[PDB]
């Protein structure tokens, strides 16, 4: 309950919460990077254009 | 009594050591945060010495 | 080498060209910053155009 | 040639790591 230093519950909180925000975050950035170009604002154009 | 009064004060103390303790443990986490983003930086600024 | 040069300063222009058709869409479109971006690729492609 | 071959090839991974600094920054 105070969270002795392997307290099975506690510790695998800590231990997936590294794993999770990590990997989590990086997809969004990454993400975010590869969805940062120009020419693909311009592509958003383009299918306005394009259903038009 | 007297050696209860005496032992109190101690426990007192250690209470209070405690309770900062708490504190700035969180202190701590906080600082590795801010830690690492200045390496991140600095790592981009060797990449410009690299160019 | 020179007929690479052109090739790529021809492509500069047909790219500008391009910019243009777009940045006067985006002007139809509404979308200000898009078109401001459009300009700003144009000097970019202009400039890489001269050093060719 | 090989002078400038090496240095174009080094620049592009550098440019990669650079990228993943400043997404771990972002998050």
């Amino acid at each position: 309950v105070r969270g002795m230093n392997t307290s099975s519950a506690m510790s695998a909180f800590e231990r997936m919460e590294e794993k999770v925000l990590m990997q989590e975050s990086r997809a969004q950035a990454l993400g975010e990077l590869a969805g940062a170009d120009l020419e693909t604002q311009f592509a958003q154009l383009e299918g306005g254009s394009d259903v038009d | 009594k007297a050696s209860l009064d005496t032992q109190s004060t101690q426990v007192e103390t250690l209470k209070r050591n405690l309770i900062q303790l708490e504190s700035k443990i969180s202190e701590a986490k906080t600082k590795k945060e801010m830690l690492k983003a200045r390496i991140t930086t600095a790592k981009a600024q060797e990449q410009l010495q690299g160019m | 080498a020179q007929k690479r040069s052109e090739k790529q300063y021809n492509d500069a222009q047909n790219e500008i060209n391009k910019w243009q058709r777009n940045a006067q869409l985006a002007l139809q479109k509404g979308d200000e910053n898009l078109a401001r971006q459009a300009l700003e690729r144009k000097k970019t492609y202009t400039d890489t155009s001269a050093a060719l | 040639e090989k002078m400038l071959e090496q240095a174009i090839l080094e620049m592009q991974e550098d440019l990669v790591q650079l990228r993943q600094g400043v997404a771990q920054a972002i998050a």
